């Protein structure tokens, strides 16, 4: 977002200034359903039309100059390295998480891009929790509070560091 | 049945409706001989001499197709930007002198889009005469952006003759065969410089003269088709096919250019050069904005696409209302064409 | 100014009695001066003037002009290119050739004058 | 017959076009009724198409033709929704009208209804020697140099219609081939093709609530309203004050207003109703009627020459858009 604005003319050079950039990415910018249409409707709140392009970098990393596939494909690819049998489910149980998935609208897209890449017949479902920012943690709280997990821990006497492979996952 | 007469710059392609291959392609050169192969009436796509185009059309109807034109409705192909009057003398001859029952006039290029299966886009039409890039939104061209390049194969075959005579092989007389060389050996690069450096004599293809004297061409293989992209070779200052297509896509509305960019369809026998698709892919993808999606489309049957696009129109049940009947002509005159054929 | 010697040919190349010969003669001067390594070309075209091969050499000249269009100008090549197709010669009005040849003979004579033994003619008697 | 049974399949037909197309069907089936057709011509010009859509549909019961017609039109009329962005048969009918409106000022060669106004518009900051164009030349001067604004503004403040404009984002300039028909490619009869100019692109903010373009949806492309007409008035108000004593003033004023009306539709600055919906305003009408001027705002008597040129136009856009889409079938039935 820095570079793109760097050329729309605003300049956010300083360290405090860098935080301004983070602030904008975090909210205003969004994932666009049809990038191309939206870079043609084109033709901190100092306004910019680099709102759909910043998160399009996730889908195509070419802007950045990275030779890797969009998260759309790292997903499919990963899927087809999974047993044909379990794919139905994986497709129907895809959850967005992590903080950078807080860009509005990654969901509908993840659905589309994958959908077209997907078997014409499978079931695609994306589940986005609004708490995805912090979903990892919440996940862990539940567990630590699960009665049964209580024995999946490691005793101090059990410690008496290679038990991390064999008692844990 | 109907008849489709593509009076082109070098060859006239004629046939019937419903068919898929011109049943008769003859050079359009005229007590009188207007032979299939034996001056020039249409100079640059506009009919300069009409008293000798009557003849191209005489051989067309009565001698190549043996058809009496008195009973078949006739589809005709005009060129972009026909001077208006020249449209008028096409309604005249067909009804007054040929007594046809009906007529329709179309742009040589929209018709090429219809054979690529589309009806909204930009077409690049090359031929033995003028090469035009014609932007078409919704079946009708945008006349303010149709651009004209006066470069074609004629100019180009003559360039090959210079460059081989210089190599050592001379073609002084009418044909001492370079066209065969132009379409059997030559190709368009992606990068002229890379192919010029390629020490290897591997980019050399050889051919036989009539008697068995085999001569060899290389280097020249990719310079001839380039005169199109860099016409300074031939002494010109018009910039080439690559950018002419953009210069037009840029004298159009921002709103319709997303469509035009993804529909650049090559037509003409001057595009049957292998490699004219990807060079322009490179050269338009560079100049274009970066968010653009592109697809240069080269249908494999491009040599007679203008005609193929005509059979299609005439094979349509709905193209039976769009025919200028004689009944209508006798009243208004040759100015019904501006009212019925847009 | 030198641009009056260039205009002069832009204007000398437009006469109604210009022919094939005069073109070759004026062009070279034009090349010899528009430019200023290309020594061979004014000798190659020369050899051809004595042989009356104005035909090929006009064209080779107008091939050099384009190839070296860089050190020449748009105008010279434009003009030169327009005049050539339309060229013919008339013996009656081909008179530059005649000077050349009239002057050439006097040249072949000193040569023969420099060729000493004239006994060759005596024996011919 | 089947032709119009196809040209009424435009998924892009608007009210305007139906009227033209349907009278065409009647004019060839029926053939007396010509007066009705004239009403149909007037309602269209005055944009009371609705009455007319009804009237054709009622006249499809009086004279019962072919049941194709009767049964056909009725199923397309309600869906018809006009768009002031894609209304084009109206642009040909409106841009071609100004041509006729002006043929008749060429027949008012007095051209001296204009000399007196010169020294009346040389009061807000070579008379008619060339004809008309001199007066098209100075008509602009009047409105554009009399004032960009600031004298017309008090009049605008008195209006409750000007505040309701809908214009917006400079989009650009586009190089078209006929003036009212802002559209570059509309199949244009070469009967009417102009030099290749460069025409502006104007944009519409429909978000200005109660925008003109929502109110009168028919009048094509009128994103705004004529602001410089108010300043035609200041110049017109003087004339009427100075020359109210002129006897033939309705003839002489209507020789100005009607020209503004035509030139504005002719050179593309505005549309009939954008210029007219300001002149038909209360505080503006008051000025005229205090000197007994009754104005005829560009309503002519021969509306026919333009009418047909439109039915036929809609015959051309539609049919060839109907094969345009038939190809879009026979190839998507090949692919």
């Amino acid at each position: 977002l820095m570079k793109i604005l760097t050329e729309r003319g605003y300049s956010f050079t300083t360290t405090a200034e860098r935080e301004i950039v983070r602030d904008i990415k975090e909210k205003l910018c969004y994932v666009a359903l049809d990038f191309e249409q939206e870079m043609a409707t084109a033709a901190v709140i100092t306004i910019g039309n680099e709102r759909f392009r910043c998160p399009e970098a996730l889908f195509q990393p070419s802007f950045l100059g990275m030779e890797s596939c969009g998260i759309h494909e790292t997903t499919f690819n990963s899927i087809m390295k999974c047993d044909v049998d379990i794919r139905k489910d994986l497709y129907a149980n895809t959850v967005l998480s992590g903080g950078t998935t807080m860009y509005p609208g990654i969901a509908d897209r993840m659905q589309k891009e994958i959908t077209a890449l997907a078997p014409s017949t499978m079931k695609i479902k994306i589940i986005a929790p609004p708490e995805r920012k912090y979903s990892v943690w919440i996940g862990g709280s539940i567990l630590a509070s699960l009665s049964t997990f209580q024995q999946m821990w490691i005793s101090k006497q059990e410690y008496d560091p290679s038990i991390v492979h064999r008692k844990c996952f | 049945a109907a008849l489709v007469i593509d009076n082109g710059s070098g060859m006239c392609k004629a046939g019937f409706a419903g068919d898929d291959a011109p049943r008769a392609v003859f050079p359009s050169i005229v007590d009188s001989y207007v032979g299939d192969e034996a001056k020039y009436p249409i100079e640059h796509g506009i009919v300069t001499n009409w008293d000798d185009m009557e003849k191209i059309w005489h051989h067309t109807f009565y001698n190549e197709l043996r058809v009496a034109p008195e009973e078949h409705p006739v589809l005709l192909t005009e060129a972009p930007l026909n001077p208006k009057a020249n449209r008028e003398k096409m309604t005249q001859i067909m009804f007054e002198t040929f007594n046809t029952p009906a007529m329709y006039v179309a742009i040589q290029a929209v018709l090429s889009l219809y054979a690529s299966g589309r009806t909204t886009g930009i077409v690049m039409d090359s031929g033995d005469g003028v090469t035009h890039t014609v932007p078409i939104y919704e079946g009708y061209a945008l006349p303010h952006a149709i651009l004209r390049l006066d470069l074609a194969g004629r100019d180009l075959t003559d360039y090959l003759m210079k460059i081989l005579t210089e190599r050592g092989y001379s073609f002084t007389t009418t044909a001492e065969i370079v066209r065969d060389i132009k379409e059997k050996l030559c190709y368009v690069a992606l990068d002229f410089e890379q192919e010029m450096a390629t020490s290897s004599s591997s980019l050399e293809k050889s051919y036989e003269l009539p008697d068995g004297q085999v001569i060899t061409i290389g280097n020249e293989r990719f310079r001839c088709p380039e005169a199109l992209f860099q016409p300074s070779f031939l002494g010109m200052e018009s910039c080439g096919i690559h950018e002419t297509t953009f210069n037009s896509i840029m004298k159009c509305d921002v709103d319709i250019r997303k469509d035009l960019y993804a529909n650049t369809v090559l037509s003409g026998g001057t595009t049957m050069y292998p490699g004219i698709a990807d060079r322009m892919q490179k050269e338009i993808t560079a100049l274009a904005p970066s968010t653009m999606k592109i697809k240069i489309i080269a249908p494999p049957e491009r040599k007679y696409s203008v005609w193929i696009g005509g059979s299609i129109l005439a094979s349509l049940s709905t193209f039976q209302q769009m025919w200028i009947s004689k009944q209508e002509y006798d009243e208004s005159g040759p100015s019904i064409v501006h009212r019925k054929c847009f | 100014s030198y641009q009056k010697i260039e205009l002069s040919i832009s204007l000398s190349l437009d006469s109604p009695k210009l022919d094939e010969s005069d073109f070759i003669l004026l062009s070279v001067k034009y090349l010899e001066k528009s430019l200023g390594e290309f020594s061979g070309f004014f000798e190659d075209i020369e050899k051809l003037y004595f042989k009356q091969n104005y035909k090929e050499a006009i064209e080779k000249i107008l091939d050099f002009c384009k190839k070296n269009e860089s050190l020449l100008s748009e105008q010279v090549v434009q003009r030169l290119a327009e005049v050539a197709p339309r060229l013919k010669s008339n013996p009656k009005d081909n008179e530059s050739r005649r000077l050349y040849e009239t002057l050439y003979a006097d040249h072949l004579e000193s040569v023969i004058k420099q060729e000493s033994d004239l006994s060759v003619f005596n024996e011919l008697r | 017959e089947l032709s119009i049974s196809l040209s009424l399949d435009s998924p892009k037909l608007d009210e305007s076009d139906f009227i033209l197309l349907s009278v065409k069907y009647l004019e060839k089936s029926l053939g007396e009724f010509s007066g009705f057709f004239e009403d149909i011509e007037k309602l269209y010009f005055k944009q009371n198409y609705k009455e007319a859509i009804e009237k054709i549909l009622d006249f499809c019961k009086k004279n019962e033709l072919s049941e194709q017609v009767v049964q056909r039109l009725a199923e397309v009329a309600p869906r018809l929704k006009s768009n002031p962005k894609d209304n084009e048969s109206r642009r040909l009918y409106e841009t071609l009208y100004a041509d006729h409106l002006e043929s008749v000022i060429k027949q008012e060669s007095d051209l001296s209804v204009f000399n007196e106004l010169r020294d009346s518009y040389n009061a807000v900051k070579t008379h008619e020697t060339e004809i008309k164009t001199l007066d098209e030349a100075k008509q602009f001067i009047l409105s554009f140099v009399m004032l960009n604004d600031n004298v017309e503004l008090p009049l605008k403040a008195q209006s409750e219609r000007y505040p309701k404009k809908d214009r917006s984002e400079e989009l650009g300039n586009t190089p078209s081939a006929n003036p009212g028909i802002m559209k570059p490619n509309s199949p244009n009869f070469t009967d009417n093709l102009v030099p290749v100019r460069d025409v502006p692109k104007i944009a519409i903010n429909e978000k200005v609530a109660g925008g003109y373009s929502k109110t009168k949806p028919t009048t094509p492309f009128v994103a705004s309203l004529s602001g410089t007409t108010y300043s035609l008035m200041v110049v017109l108000t003087d004339y009427i004050e100075k020359h109210k004593t002129d006897k033939d003033i309705e003839k002489k004023v209507n020789q100005i207003i009607n020209l503004w009306i035509s030139s504005y539709i002719k050179e593309g600055y505005h549309s009939y109703s954008e210029v007219v919906d300001v002149l038909t305003e209360p505080f503006l009408q008051s000025i005229f009627d205090k000197a007994n001027i009754k104005l005829n705002y560009g309503v002519l008597d021969d509306t026919h020459a333009e009418f047909r040129k439109a039915q036929d136009y809609v015959f051309g856009l539609t049919i060839q858009s109907a094969m345009h889409h038939e190809l879009q079938e026979r190839f998507k039935n090949k692919e």
